[PDB]
């Protein structure tokens, strides 16, 4: 058994809240359709601008890619070189102020995934989506599907309510760890407050690129809060987040964590190392890793070559493509953890 | 400044260094000869009520000793509170010939920024108090000492008024905010304060801060020391992206603003995925003028304190210049803790020609000094 | 030149919801931003493509007998003028247009771009005027502004202020910063140097949670929510002394209810009395200055157990400047033949339906 | 016969050395070397009018309400209160490290019960909770429940999240588990703007507006379903006035009948609930006593249950503790505020 090449971020894309019913009790599929059917389709890659979609993306009967498992696996498996993809929906129901409706679409949301695109390819796996609103159900909802091994991790957006490393949220993560799953952090968010600490970022552009400010700070409520203590098998993959921005927080967590140690003295590891072993990434965005000799430095930088794992970020479109991350390396070593075996700690996927 | 009033003479560098982030604090009572009898009347009725539901204290207040060097504490008042301690322990002792004091207190009882005052005419009363102090007492006594003035950045209006009233004095070499606000710094509420700085030829130095009216992450508060202390980088990173993509720098082409105790090597992974991120998505900011990162040069400066320590040293030199290496400013932010030595600060294999224009080039640039 | 508005006969609706057709902005907008909404849609304080944070619950909010043969309720003037001009005798019914396109409540002035949200607040502008006003001066247009950023919405306030057709100004109830704020002053002195009232309508956004504790939950939290911020923006507006600087600003609070004013502004004055030091410069105690600068439209009008209490309330908060409202054309919509109790005095119920809008919107017979 | 009880008085945390004696040696030896930052609320700014009025007794420093002999002394002096439910209100919920947030709450409740329950036994008290972790509040609430002279949870007005949001049911859990009624109390954690408008730039302005938090609270307790999850619960509104009550019950009833699918748990109206689980305190009065004004706000509550007599000690008010005998003509009304509405909330007899 080899080790699979594991695409480890691609999106399906829910048509309308429509596409749920089918998997809704009768009460919320008769509320939707009396709602006259608000989409929370989200704006973290909004459907008409550059990143919603490449140009070579098949695309439906509306024109928008990854509406199908169809149009999603002749795209992401034509040319053979990966074995198996990671399915995020990121349909809006964290954003559901609603709790109980919140519920019943991520379940229902879930139902779609399993149904119109898990049972359709047996190369395709899937996060599972969490009403996070209220981490108790969102336990409960790991809970729900931790007997079907085609869910592989746990989806939760960058931004929170709360940040992940308050007790209050300690749910998800117990129930994660206890499933063997691992917990991805996703961009996106429910803004509840604004999307940084010095207020509403103006443009999409501008909020797309902050947003890792607000991964620094979850990765420090999880760690310092005790999470990798307390369920010391979690491991958490930052999905179409960058990565290079990883490093220089590193080292100041590092530096402070040795003043601040008896603040939170269950943390008798450094931080660095936490983080090289519980934290994995995907690599698209690869945000200037894959120019010459960068992805070489990233990772001298990261000090760990186990971190980084693949990810075309199908169906979105950035400045370099899956694959160019290669022109960033001289090792087929590194080409090789990141292809493979990177991902398999976190799957255990073989060809 | 944009016509100089005063005779005071320009800052000069030669063989000393450039200071840019010093922490002094009024003594009990020093602001009062600067204030109005109303505001006297409301503090002592009041306090200075903030973003918080606190009597006396931030939200985070200092954990080991106040956060001050051990070292630093005179015969009767806080650290910084000494004018003759602070020229001996810190101007003579590392030949500091342009120190830029950043006072972000008011004193006694109350330690948040002036701006963040709640009441914004208490704020503007005390920022212009503030003002008058430290030119008094410090500035002119030891001009090797220069203030960056705070302003309410809140209420532009009086921030304009505090920029036309001093910020021509050769004893001021800058404009002070904070790292939070209420809105990112490239919104044009704050481009009225940009116009005054640039008219008074004067950069803006924006020091970290609490407050600012949301909470400390853009994903909730934060619990720990540890999440608190670096969590404060984020603030920067975040304002950095609104001031370039907003076009501020398109607007104000000549308006110099450094980020001050945000560290430094943070900001180029950042600027390198602002990069990459507009190449594909530039076509929804068709104004901006430039390739997001060519505002670097001209408009970004960072100050090293405290000094960001790679695993391996080598990376430091790599990122200061991956961010800008003509734009790193020295820094001890005397007297806090983290307080980094210029002897000591840099590690032993960086590069002496990068080392030497952090330590006098680069702030000389900043702040004007010719 | 437009005549100036006249009520006789007829009744004042101080909030009525027209929307535009699809595409009917676009003649007013400039190319530069119709491309950026197909690609970006009208991005705001939300992290959702099309909707906003609180979408409403049963068929859209909307009257189920005031959808067109095509279109959205409110996209019609036809069947606006027959269904709710003619139909309750209006003379004046002010425009409060929420949403660009076929939504309830997705205000341009709360586009996160603030160029897109004053571009499409002039063109919301242009259109209500061309497409509503004039050709039924009955209706008369609030015109919305970028109250966030206010050199765009003093401009817009400028262009098209003193145009016949307009009778107010027209914010949201949700802001970023509370409206005795000085970021707001600009606006409230250019809007009477054009004698333009003010009129802030229910909303959703503003850059904070819909209450100052938490976001809500279920509907109930969230519809009976919405009068919070009216009670947080009466107070800011009245204690800054923003009345003291523009002795002449009227401002109404639309959709906000009325009757809870009332508490609200003795709590203000019997708290003043022992803590109106803190402020010593504000000219008036805090419940003096609603006679002359705070109105609030009625609709949805408060239903107490004991009818009674509503005209006491109504009174007790002040009963010259309480304006009757439809909300036409929301679910919520208020009938003036059967909104009021049976034993209402008829002074106070005639005053509501006419004099007090009058009043307000500076409109003689 | 049920005993007058003044429904909400106050004790103040002299600094926070006085809970060094019931920390255990990591907290007290850390507070002492942070050098003791207060977590003194700006709530009651202590150099403000409302702090203290001017005939209350005073300590060393010029404050009242500092040690229970001071508050003992003024606050039954004239013989008519017979029980006195005391809250301290030092700022614990304000602590974001949550360790120290519990540490500090538990050391306060300690310093309550050892230096004011202990040293008369006509005070009563709240227990203070870590709200900051729910999970931590019920294990305090439970902690206390052994003790009966703890009569009731405090929390805070303006809360991190909605107190019916499921992440709070703990807390209420904890509260009715130990047959305890559950206090908002003016006052926050300030973790977003006190409003849905952002920040009052004033005490006095935010002091007025926290009435528009509880609305929230109350429909939020109300629709997230704790009435009915926990239908012992028992709520006391404490120094946030009323008068505001009628008009917000009128709404939230005409909106539970358009939206009632929604909640459907929810099946007896609002304004039923909020007159059977929802008690007030009388101070502030904030006009209701005027001439009739007292008779007026209980016909618009339509309840008499509802108001519970308080003097808010030390705390200075536009008019006093007594003053809302005018405000009616019914002395069977008196009667229900004095003494019998708080039997239903802490069965206290003379
Ligand atoms: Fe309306
Ligand atoms: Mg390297
Ligand atoms: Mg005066
Ligand atoms: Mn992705
Ligand atoms: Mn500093
Ligand atoms: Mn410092
Ligand atoms: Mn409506
Ligand atoms: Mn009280």
């Amino acid at each position: 058994g080899v080790p699979a090449v594991v695409d480890c971020d691609v999106h399906a894309v829910l048509p309308s809240p429509h596409s749920l019913i089918p998997y809704l009790d009768e009460y919320w599929a008769d509320q939707l359709v009396a709602q006259l059917a608000p989409t929370y389709e989200p704006n973290y890659h909004p459907r008409g601008s550059a990143i919603a979609q490449h140009s070579d993306a098949s695309v439906d009967e509306n024109g928008r890619a990854a509406t199908t498992a169809e149009n999603l696996v002749k795209d992401v498996f034509a040319d053979g070189f990966t074995d198996f993809a990671v399915v995020n929906c990121l349909y809006g129901v964290q954003q559901i102020h609603q709790p109980r409706r919140e519920m019943a679409h991520a379940r229902a949301l879930n139902h779609w995934i399993a149904n119109e695109w898990l049972d359709k390819d047996d190369r395709l796996r899937a996060s599972i989506v969490v009403p996070q609103g209220s981490p108790r159900a969102a336990a409960e909802e790991i809970d729900f599907w931790s007997g079907d091994k085609r869910f592989v991790q746990v989806l939760l957006l960058g931004q929170s309510e709360l940040l992940y490393g308050r007790e209050i949220n300690w749910p998800i993560w117990e129930a994660a760890e206890a499933a063997g799953l691992p917990v991805t952090l996703h961009i996106g968010g429910v803004f509840r407050q604004a999307p940084t600490s010095v207020g509403w970022p103006a443009s999409h552009l501008e909020w797309y690129v902050g947003q890792q400010s607000n991964i620094e700070a979850q990765l420090n409520s999880i760690i310092s809060e005790g999470i990798l203590q307390k369920f010391p098998k979690t491991k958490i993959l930052l999905s179409e987040l960058g990565f290079n921005w990883l490093p220089p927080f590193m080292w100041k967590f590092d530096k402070l964590w040795k003043s601040y140690r008896p603040d939170i003295p269950w943390v008798q590891e450094s931080p660095l190392e936490l983080i090289r072993e519980h934290v994995r990434v995907t690599t698209s965005p690869s945000d200037g890793a894959e120019e010459a000799g960068r992805l070489d430095s990233i990772v001298d930088r990261l000090g760990s070559d186990r971190m980084l794992v693949y990810s075309s970020d199908y169906p979105h479109k950035h400045h370099s493509g899956p694959r160019d991350i290669e022109n960033g390396t001289h090792s087929p070593e590194l080409l090789d953890r990141i292809y493979r075996r990177n991902a398999f700690d976190l799957y255990n996927l073989v060809v | 400044e944009h016509g100089s009033l005063g005779t005071l003479p320009a800052p000069s560098v030669t063989t000393g260094i450039v200071d840019a982030d010093i922490h002094p604090v009024p003594q009990d009572g020093a602001l009062e000869p600067y204030l109005d009898d109303r505001w006297k009347k409301h503090i002592r009725e009041y306090g200075v009520r903030t973003t918080t539901g606190l009597q006396f204290i931030s939200e985070y207040p200092q954990m080991y000793g106040g956060a001050m060097r051990a070292d630093a504490w005179p015969e009767s008042g806080y650290p910084g509170s000494d004018r003759e301690l602070l020229r001996t322990q810190l101007l003579d002792k590392h030949n500091i010939q342009l120190g830029v004091l950043q006072c972000l207190a008011p004193g006694g009882q109350t330690l948040n920024p002036a701006g963040q005052a709640l009441n914004q005419e208490l704020a503007a009363a005390l920022c212009r108090a503030t003002n008058d102090w430290q030119l008094e007492h410090l500035v002119y006594p030891d001009p090797r000492m220069r203030a960056a003035i705070p302003v309410t950045f809140e209420t532009p209006d009086y921030a304009v008024a505090e920029i036309e009233r001093v910020g021509a004095d050769p004893g001021v070499v800058a404009v002070l905010g904070t790292s939070k606000t209420l809105e990112p710094l490239g919104s044009r509420k704050y481009w009225p304060i940009y116009e005054a700085s640039v008219a008074q030829n004067l950069p803006i130095q924006f020091h970290l801060s609490q407050g600012g009216g949301h909470a400390n992450t853009g994903t909730g508060w934060t619990s720990y020391h540890t999440e608190y202390h670096t969590g404060h980088v984020q603030s920067f990173q975040s304002q950095l992206l609104s001031l370039v993509l907003s076009g501020t720098f398109d607007r104000f082409p000549t308006l110099k603003v450094m980020f001050v105790e945000g560290n430094v090597a943070h900001f180029a992974p950042l600027i390198q995925r602002m990069d990459y991120t507009w190449e594909t998505l530039r076509g929804e900011l068709p104004d901006l003028q430039r390739k997001p990162s060519e505002y670097i040069r001209d408009h970004i400066w960072a100050s090293t304190q405290p000094i960001d320590e790679p695993e391996k040293p080598e990376h430091l030199a790599e990122l200061l210049e991956e961010f800008c290496g003509d734009n790193v400013v020295f820094a001890t932010d005397y007297p806090h803790f983290d307080f980094d030595d210029p002897e000591t600060a840099f590690p032993r294999s960086f590069p002496v020609d990068l080392r030497d224009k952090i330590l006098r080039g680069n702030g000389m640039r900043f702040f004007g000094v010719t």
